[PDB]
């Protein structure tokens, strides 16, 4: 939403020191060199003049802008990494398991009576989590995607099962 | 031999004698021997099982021969009878000579292996030879479009000495 | 001759006589059986076509499409039994007459001997093609469709048809040995190239070529699953049958006439793969794939040299099997996601493992991978090609760089990728699906071993 | 070729998987008594292409930079040659100073490990085949390319001049990066380092002119 | 060597062109010069299987080296004094071709103070 | 202060270089407020279908049917012709396929004059 | 005729078997890796007797085998041409894929569909030494292209990586 | 690898706050809110991430990078973006 | 990633090796 | 340990 | 042993198909199996005819 | 401090890695040496 | 289910339908854009910024994240361009107009004095490859018939 002025200087201080740790390399130069980095960044804290405070970051990034690294340090797994979904294509959806055919289901016993308790617990869950919804959405629609947690005892926050069904990061 | 020596003239190979200096072990030499006695041998064995069984029951067969008919130089106008014994004969006489093309040049190939680095100049012969058949099968039936036929083959000749008797009054002037 | 004829019309009692649920099977079973019988009729003699009657005859051009139909026919039959299956008895032994009566004109105009026997059913096949995409066909804009495709024929074939009784008229009999033995130099006359128009604009039609194209895809996406495969497998291909017989007596008007169609069909080519490259439909990418690939058959057969003869039958059948077999990986995925748009169903290997291989020697075959009979049709085009002029390898080669672009795209784009979470119907592929496939691919690398089958007469 | 180049990757690789698959060489350091084994196969390695004398490369490339010199070719191609073996060292350096001389720079669980039979065998296997290589190549070979004998001394030693040359600033230009100096952006190494600025136009203007042409255009 | 400086840098008529010598006649400026006599005749060189470009004055002393190095087989060091042999011969082969290098180099640059001394006089 | 970065068709100008939201206003922090709210109201019951568990099938975007639509079907009926689209017509059709013409009909008229005269040599070209 | 021309192409027909036995799916589906691994050092072993043969006598091989078809005047063969650039080629070849297979169990030791990867290098391999070993330029220009489409499958290794497909 | 479990990472992640002379090691608890208690700036918070991030190598989204802000929901975001549940 | 491996990592330490 | 891997069914 | 059956069955069966294949098939075709001939040097004698071709006249003596 | 303490200290410098292995290396120089020279002085 | 009317129409001239469009593609006026009125059929499909999949932040969660789309949001009409696997749009470090001046600089330039490099060859000062048999003229494919000019090598 609001991209207040605070946090775009905490996104300047961030993505800036890794650029800068792409170009010292060695440990004591990126030591030495984001202390100093740091020391002309408290320095000017005290702007009641919030404007100056938006024209001390014009230069501010153009000098990164110029100031990059033309191939910044990623670790692989972030975007644009090396090990970016790279194991994606061995996680499969949780659903496509209940097409298992029945001798394939007899291979798992128990692990597929405790997706039954899975199936069993999203059924009723739904309807209680989903009536929580309607009864506490604000007028006009959402007005945030931010998704209102389990207001009484019992009942599972609504919209639960993808993200705790989620396949894990580490599939094979 | 199956095939003819005529038809694929073979130069005799020039196989030197092994003369060897160094003591140490030529190991070609054994690897050829355990091949034989692991691979030729068996090989052989099986072989010469197979043709005497072949030689037992021996079922023969032979070589069709057609004889000649006259051709579309001489058929009479429209008279599609004797079209089509001159359009068959025509076309299977095209089959001959794709092949006879095919058997020169299998004997230019043959002979780029085995002359090896002399095969500029040894077999220059194997050269004219096919440059001889190519230019001549140009003239015979290169040009006659994908539906060639005995008449479109009569045709483009007949321009041939058309313009080769027209030269040669040129040339006798 | 009768021993493939009277079986398949026979075949036709068989399916309405039949029991309720039984119609699927007997139809497989003899559709099979005739195909067999086909390939019994492949063999071919070094240069008379073999001659059966007045009625009937085949060459070594006809007899590798015959045994491409009839082994056809199981397959729509096999891969329509899916979204007919909820429909009353009549109206199924009603979809099986109108295959079988399809493909029963398909063995009567490749086996003609005369030109007008040719021609009768050349446009026959038409009607049966109209129902299937009019009346099974699963959209709305099929009726606007039908119209297109039916009335672009009919606008080429008419003209044929006033060109086909003025040779009969003139030069006696039309049988395709007594036009072939009696040819004369069609001559120069400003009349002779509207001769020489007529007779080749109905086979251009229904060989869509660079703006006499535009029924294709909207004959390929609202047709039904049975009406794409043959009508892109077999129907664009009587326009090839007929080019290959009736430019017997075009030349040497063809020499010089033949320029237009040429820059319109080499340039086209680029135009259509372009197209291919930035669809949003599956099924029409499939479908403007087929027009390039028939666009480079117009250049093939335009030429009139002997290698390119011999390029257009391996690219006439290739292009047949492969365009059939990208169809039903399309319908395949279709009712599953039950929508066209490519970006619907992404990441399909990751749920569906063996459909992945099957798209993917489709896409290679499309590709013409050598050895596949696909690029022995194209180099052996692109040599004649080259050889009539040195520049068209631009143009050639180019249409290859692009053709690998778009076969691959759709790859990517459906089967690689990731899988789209919302859907969650995607169901373990049926063996149906499974063996159709393998139906298709198998027979074209068999094929790949023995060329000289599907070489053609100028072989 | 066949020998050294193939050795590089997967004596990259080893430290590659084994320092938890990160790519990017401001991450190692100090790795030459981390993995014994695969700092030795990279040296060999790094040599073996450098052009050393009596090992792989030099029955070579030492002999094609001889070759080329030695022959009427066009002058502006036979500089390239040269400046490219000196740059072939150059980057050479740049993965043994990085990698392995210097400190640790990856995370701090530490799991650099080689002892695998896998690794060891199939790495020790090339790189017996890649110490000799050339020698039993050139000697079993029929003499089959006319050998060039009289050179002048002053450019027969290039194919070795020119390497040692580009091994000295090389390890100059890196080690200054340990000097406490901040590095300003050169415009040189925002060429350099991006590529050559190949991809960033080519593959961005000519896809983006025809795929444009196909929709808005062609098909529209 | 230094004649690139000398051709492009300086005059470029004073450095004999490579696609051009030998210009003055053998004979000229050499009385009574001798031929390379050969060695192996053009029927053993041939059957050697003998690639054209070796197919030089030197190449006799390259098809022993063949002969060597088959009786050598397994052992690939042997043929030693015989490649070196070879390795001179083809210096005394490259020898002479810079001689003649110089030979046209020398002679034109001598025709040319030599045309100005029979220019200027008049 | 180096140059600045001067942005292109397919080189944007990133934003964090770009001076609109730099410079907010009391009035477009309003307008990038329900940006959000209609992006849950396009989220929320998407998750409520994507997360429903009788729900079997497939949910259709109808923004993606539109753009389907819009790049299939609606471009004749919204189509006009115009000298733009009448001269790009032109330009893209007949201009390629007449350029094509010429260049082949010139080089086809140098070949068959080489041939005509001897002045081409095919020897070995048999297969044609 | 030596064994040199026989055993010079078995070599080829060695490394197709792990291939054929993977479409059976009998095929070991555990132990895949260290059957191909074995089968190219075979291979490779193979391999070096031909060579062994060449640098003694210098024969350089043309074998033409099974006549795919013939075109009037040509008559495209497959015919594998044993020269000093592949009779060495291949002994090179497969003694660094074979050193390479060695590294593959260890380096992928996790991946699941390991021998699905070891199925395609042996593929890669069989497009290579066809390749090489071309005595006729349409199966050179099957090589030049079996490499090409078996390079995209093998970098696209992880099909859910955009840029891999890319 | 071996299974990397929460309490590997709790005790990875105070022995980095420790480390951290601003914050010397007597008042380290699981739960210590930086700014609430140990006084540390807000400034240096986005600064503690990336300490974080080459610890366990792996990047924090800033949408959460702000939101991670107590030694044990730093420990609590780090389990499930590597599915740590042991 | 069983007990047992011999290579048992480290943390912020130099890597245990081996003779061999 | 060992836990359950997700895989779509390949029996048909 | 696991090393004895896969030399069987992939080196040894395979070599024996093609050796028969190579001998009684490709070979019964002329033209098929192309050798070089046997590059034969000055002294060098030949075992099919049995004569030793001349030696090489003597070198005008080049010492290093 | 980790990076730069314990068994991580000390490294070594770039040319002491290219001739690592050089005092074996001329350890069994020396030998090589003495073997073939007194062979050659037996010949 | 999509009955006929968010159907994409006709080009929205006034405002009224404008708003009716904009609600067609679930966004404001403010920002509904139409394509230009050129006439190429662009219909009331509207104008959305010019930017590649690849410029949308990952860290955000999208119902797409593959395309990183959400479900319902007006997607571009060039979709297909601008995919993550086709034609990207990301800002590059330096400006475009110097990445082609550099580009195209250094292709002219090391380009330009190869031709001159051509121009000024670099040999070594050595004579020509004195061959023997009159230039070797039988043995590089001269007719033996046609008798080879005497060529003939002397010693210096
Ligand atoms: C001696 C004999 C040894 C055993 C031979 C066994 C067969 C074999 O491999 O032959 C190799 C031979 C090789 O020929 P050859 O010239 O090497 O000679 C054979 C004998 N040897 C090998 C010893 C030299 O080739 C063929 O026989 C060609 C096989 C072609 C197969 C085509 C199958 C097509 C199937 C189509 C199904 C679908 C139909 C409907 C659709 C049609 C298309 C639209
Ligand atoms: C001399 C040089 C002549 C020209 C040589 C080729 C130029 C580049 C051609 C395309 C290269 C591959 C490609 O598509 O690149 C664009 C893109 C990958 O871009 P990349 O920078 O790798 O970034 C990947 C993500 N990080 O990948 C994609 O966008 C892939 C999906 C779209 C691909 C469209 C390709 C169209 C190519 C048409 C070229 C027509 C003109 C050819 C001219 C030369 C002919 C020889
Ligand atoms: C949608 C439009 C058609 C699509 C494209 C189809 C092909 C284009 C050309 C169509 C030609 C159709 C008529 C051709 C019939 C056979 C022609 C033939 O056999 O050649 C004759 C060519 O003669 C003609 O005049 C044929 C017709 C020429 C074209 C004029 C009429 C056809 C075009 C207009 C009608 C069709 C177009 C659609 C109208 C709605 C030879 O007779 P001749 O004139 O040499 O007779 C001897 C003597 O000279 C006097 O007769
Ligand atoms: C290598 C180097 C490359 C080049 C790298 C960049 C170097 C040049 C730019 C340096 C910053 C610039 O001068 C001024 C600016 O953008 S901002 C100044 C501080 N004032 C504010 O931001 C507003 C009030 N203060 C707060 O919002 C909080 O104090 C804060 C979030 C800052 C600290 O966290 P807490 O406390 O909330
Ligand atoms: C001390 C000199 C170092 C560089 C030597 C090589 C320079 C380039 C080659 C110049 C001579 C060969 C080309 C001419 O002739």
């Amino acid at each position: 939403a609001y991209l207040t002025h605070q946090q775009k200087v905490l996104r300047l201080y961030k993505r800036a020191l890794r650029h800068l740790e792409s170009w010292c390399v060695h440990r004591d130069k990126y030591r030495y060199f984001a202390c100093l980095m740091r020391a002309r960044f408290d320095e000017h804290k005290n702007e009641k003049d919030m404007v100056k405070a938006t024209q001390l970051l014009r230069q501010a990034e153009e000098e990164f802008w110029y100031g990059q690294h033309p191939q910044p340090y990623i670790f692989p797994e972030s975007p644009g990494g090396t090990s970016y979904e790279r194991y994606e294509c061995y996680k499969v959806p949780e659903w496509c398991l209940d097409d298992w055919h029945p001798s394939e289901k007899a291979m798992y016993p128990d692990y597929f009576a405790k997706r039954e308790q899975w199936k069993r617990l999203r059924r009723e869950s739904w309807e209680r989590e989903v009536k929580q919804l309607q009864e506490e959405t604000p007028p006009g629609g959402p007005r945030t995607e931010a998704l209102p947690p389990a207001r009484k005892e019992g009942d599972l926050p609504p919209l639960w099962w993808h993200i705790v069904t989620r396949p894990r990061e580490r599939p094979m | 031999d199956s095939w003819d020596k005529d038809v694929y003239p073979e130069p005799p190979r020039r196989t030197p004698a092994p003369a060897p200096q160094t003591s140490l072990p030529n190991p070609v030499t054994y690897l050829t021997k355990i091949f034989d006695l692991l691979v030729d041998r068996p090989v052989t064995l099986a072989r010469e099982f197979i043709e005497q069984q072949h030689a037992k029951n021996r079922y023969y067969y032979y070589h069709r021969e057609f004889r000649r008919v006259p051709d579309i130089t001489e058929c009479e106008e429209k008279d599609i009878l004797c079209m089509f014994e001159a359009e068959m004969q025509w076309r299977r006489d095209y089959k001959v000579d794709q092949e006879i093309v095919n058997i020169i040049q299998e004997r230019l190939k043959a002979c780029q292996q085995r002359e090896g680095e002399s095969y500029r100049q040894n077999c220059a012969k194997e050269l004219e030879q096919f440059t001889q058949v190519s230019k001549a099968f140009q003239d015979r039936y290169s040009d006659l479009g994908a539906h060639y036929s005995a008449r479109k083959c009569l045709a483009k000749q007949k321009q041939r000495m058309l313009a080769e008797r027209k030269a040669a009054k040129e040339a006798a002037a | 001759m009768l021993k493939i004829i009277i079986p398949t019309t026979m075949l036709l009692p068989m399916t309405w006589m039949s029991k309720h649920n039984m119609i699927w099977i007997n139809a497989t079973v003899h559709s099979l059986l005739i195909s067999l019988i086909s390939l019994s009729l492949l063999n071919q003699l070094g240069e008379n076509s073999l001659n059966f009657s007045l009625t009937f005859f085949s060459d070594s051009l006809s007899a590798p499409l015959l045994v491409l139909t009839t082994w056809l026919l199981p397959l729509m039959l096999m891969a329509s039994q899916s979204h007919l299956s909820k429909e009353t008895t009549t109206r199924k032994k009603l979809y099986i007459t109108m295959l079988i009566l399809l493909q029963l004109f398909l063995i009567m105009t490749f086996t003609a001997t005369e030109l007008i026997l040719f021609y009768i059913l050349f446009e026959a096949t038409l009607v049966p093609t109209l129902i299937i995409i009019t009346r099974w066909g699963n959209q709305t804009e099929r009726l606007n469709a039908g119209l297109y495709f039916l009335f672009y024929t009919l606008a080429g074939s008419l003209p044929l048809l006033v060109a086909l009784v003025y040779i009969q008229n003139t030069t006696g009999s039309l049988n395709f040995l007594i036009i072939h033995y009696w040819s004369h130099p069609l001559s120069n006359s400003w009349s002779n190239i509207f001769m020489w128009l007529a007779c080749i604009m109905a086979f251009m039609v229904k060989m869509p070529l660079y703006g006499l194209h535009l029924w294709l895809p909207k004959a390929h996406v609202e047709a039904p699953i049975a009406g794409s495969m043959v009508l892109a497998a077999v129907l664009l291909k009587l326009g090839g049958y007929g080019m290959m017989r009736i430019t017997t007596i075009l030349n040497p008007l063809t020499n010089y006439m033949a320029y237009p169609f040429l820059m319109l069909s080499m340039w086209g080519m680029i135009m259509t793969s372009s197209i291919c490259l930035r669809q949003t439909d599956l099924k029409s990418l499939i479908a403007y794939s087929s027009v390039s690939h028939m666009a480079l058959v117009i250049v093939a057969i335009m030429i009139q040299t002997p290698w390119s003869f011999m390029g257009a039958t391996a690219l006439m059948i290739a292009h047949g099997l492969t365009s059939s077999m990208l169809f039903c990986l399309a319908n395949t995925n279709y009712e599953r996601v039950h929508s066209r748009t490519m970006i619907l169903a992404r990441g399909l290997q990751t749920l569906l493992p063996l459909m992945a291989t099957w798209w993917l020697m489709a896409s290679l075959t499309n590709l013409a991978l050598p050895p596949s009979i696909n690029l022995i049709g194209e180099l052996f085009i692109i040599t004649a090609s080259f050889s009539w002029s040195n520049i068209t390898i631009i143009l050639m080669g180019m249409n290859m760089m692009i053709t690998a672009l778009y076969s691959l795209y759709m790859l990517i784009t459906t089967q690689r990728g990731k899988y789209t979470h919302h859907i969650n119907n995607i169901k373990a592929s049926f063996t149906r699906e499974n063996a159709l496939m393998a139906l298709h691919i198998l027979p074209l690398l068999l094929l790949t071993l023995n060329p000289k089958m599907i070489l053609g007469p100028l072989y | 070729h066949a020998f050294f180049k193939a050795m590089l990757f997967m004596c990259s690789g080893s430290i590659i998987h084994s320092l938890n698959d990160e790519q990017d060489i401001r991450k190692m350091g100090g790795l030459y008594k981390a993995m014994p084994f695969t700092t030795t196969a990279l040296i060999i390695g790094s040599l073996a292409l450098t052009g050393m004398p009596y090992l792989t490369g030099f029955y070579s490339k030492d002999l094609i930079i001889e070759a080329v010199n030695m022959s009427y070719t066009n002058a502006w191609a036979l500089l390239m040659t040269l400046i490219a073996t000196s740059l072939t060292a150059a980057y050479s350096t740049r993965i043994i100073f990085f990698a392995f001389l210097g400190k640790p720079r990856f995370p701090p669980l530490v799991l650099i490990n080689e002892n695998n039979p896998l690794l060891i065998n199939s790495i020790k296997r090339l790189l017996i085949g890649s110490i000799f290589a050339g020698f039993i190549i050139s000697n079993n070979i029929p003499p089959m390319t006319v050998p060039n004998t009289t050179m002048p001394l002053y450019m027969k030693m290039t194919a070795l001049i020119v390497t040692i040359m580009g091994f000295m600033l090389a390890l100059e230009l890196n080690n200054t990066t340990y000097y406490l100096k901040f590095k300003y952006p050169s415009q040189t190494y925002k060429f350099s380092n991006m590529l050559g600025y190949y991809p960033s136009i080519m593959h961005r203007l000519p896809t983006y002119h025809n795929l444009s042409m196909s929709q808005k255009s062609a098909s529209s | 060597g230094a004649h690139l400086a000398r051709r492009y840098l300086g005059d470029a008529s004073k450095e004999p062109d490579p696609l051009r010598m030998p210009t003055f006649p053998p004979d000229y400026g050499f009385p009574e010069r001798k031929e390379r006599e050969m060695v192996a005749t053009q029927q053993e060189m041939n059957d050697a299987q003998l690639m054209l470009q070796q197919r030089d004055y030197c190449a006799h002393y390259l098809i022993q080296l063949l002969k060597c190095k088959r009786d050598s087989f397994p052992n690939f060091l042997a043929c030693k004094h015989e490649q070196h042999d070879w390795d001179y011969c083809e210096h005394l082969d490259y020898v002479k071709r810079m001689k003649e290098f110089e030979r046209e180099r020398r002679l034109l640059q001598r025709k040319k103070r030599r045309e100005q001394r029979e220019a200027e006089m008049a | 202060s180096f140059p600045k970065y001067k942005p292109s068709r397919l080189a944007t100008l990133p934003a964090t270089l770009d001076p609109a939201e730099y410079d907010i206003s009391p009035e477009t922090r309003k307008a990038q407020a329900e940006r959000l709210a209609i992006r849950s109201r396009l989220k929320r019951e998407y998750l409520l279908q994507y997360n429903d568990p009788n729900r079997l099938g497939v949910i259709e975007d109808p923004a993606l049917i539109r753009w389907t639509y819009a790049r299939s079907a609606n471009i004749y009926p919204n189509f006009r012709p115009t000298p733009k689209t009448s001269l790009l017509g032109a330009l893209f059709g007949i201009g390629p396929l007449f350029f094509w013409y010429y260049v082949f009909k010139t080089d086809r008229d140098k070949k068959e004059k080489l041939i005509q005269e001897g002045k081409l040599d095919q020897t070995f070209n048999i297969s044609y | 005729m030596n064994p040199f021309a026989s055993l010079t192409l078995t070599t080829l027909i060695i490394l197709t078997i792990p291939i054929m036995m993977s479409n059976s799916n009998i095929y070991k589906t555990n132990l895949y890796p260290n059957y191909v691994k074995t089968t190219v050092s075979y291979a490779f072993t193979l391999s070096l007797v031909p060579l062994l043969m060449f640098m003694h006598t210098g024969q350089e091989m043309i074998i033409s085998n099974w006549h795919w078809m013939t075109l009037q005047t040509v008559e495209l063969s497959l015919s594998f041409k044993m020269d000093y650039f592949s009779v060495m080629f291949i002994p090179v070849a497969l003694f660094v894929t074979w050193s390479i297979m060695e590294f593959s169990m260890w380096y992928m030791h996790s991946d699941p569909f390991i021998n699905r990867f070891f199925k395609y290098l042996v593929l890669f391999l069989i497009t290579m030494m066809i390749l090489v070993t071309a005595n006729n330029l349409f199966q050179l220009f099957i090589g030049w292209e079996g490499v090409g489409i078996m390079s995209f499958l093998l970098i696209g290794w992880w099909h859910g990586r955009t840029d891999a497909n890319t | 690898a071996p299974p990397l479990t929460l309490e590997a990472i709790k005790d990875r992640v105070l022995y980095v706050l420790k480390l951290y002379d601003k914050i010397d090691p007597e008042k380290l608890s699981v739960n210590s809110h930086f700014m609430k208690d140990l006084g540390l700036d807000s400034l240096d918070q986005v600064e503690i991430i990336m300490a974080m991030e080459d610890e366990f190598g792996f990047e924090i989204p800033d949408i959460d990078a702000e939101k991670l802000m107590c030694p044990q929901e730093i420990v609590d975001y780090i389990a499930d973006k590597k599915d740590v549940y042991e | 990633a069983g007990g047992g491996v011999h290579i048992e990592p480290r943390y912020r330490q130099f890597p245990q090796l081996t003779r061999s | 340990k060992r836990l359950f891997i997700i895989k779509p069914s390949g029996f048909y | 042993y696991r090393h004895s059956i896969f030399a069987v069955t992939h080196v040894l069966i395979p070599v024996w198909i093609i050796h028969y294949y190579l001998k009684y098939h490709v070979t019964a075709k002329p033209y098929t199996v192309v050798e070089r001939k046997p590059r034969i040097f000055p002294g060098d004698t030949i075992l099919e005819t049995g004569e030793v071709i001349p030696l090489m006249k003597e070198f005008p003596d080049q010492h290093h | 401090a980790w990076r730069y303490s314990g068994g991580f200290a000390n490294n070594v410098s770039f040319v002491g890695a290219l001739l690592k292995g050089f005092k074996w290396g001329f350890a069994a120089f020396v030998v090589a040496v003495g073997a073939e020279y007194y062979l050659e002085s037996q010949n | 289910h999509v009955t006929k009317d968010m159907f994409p129409g006709p080009y929205p001239k006034t405002p009224e339908e404008r708003a009716a469009a904009a609600k067609k593609y679930n966004m404001r006026v403010e920002d509904y854009e139409p394509y230009p009125d050129d006439g190429m059929g662009y219909g009331d499909y509207p104008k959305l910024p010019d930017r590649s999949q690849q410029e949308r932040d990952p860290w955000y969660d999208w119902d797409h994240p593959d395309l990183r789309l959400n479900w319902g949001e007006p997607i571009h009409w060039d979709l297909d361009m601008y995919i993550r696997n086709r034609v990207d749009t990301s800002p590059t470090p330096v400006s475009w107009n110097t990445m082609c001046k550099h580009l195209s600089g250094f292709v002219a330039f090391m380009l330009f004095m190869f031709w001159v490099g051509e121009i000024y060859p670099s040999y070594q000062p050595v004579g020509p490859k004195q061959y023997p048999y009159n230039d070797l003229y039988l043995e590089r494919g001269g007719d033996p018939t046609k008798e080879p000019e005497p060529v003939v090598h002397y010693e210096i």
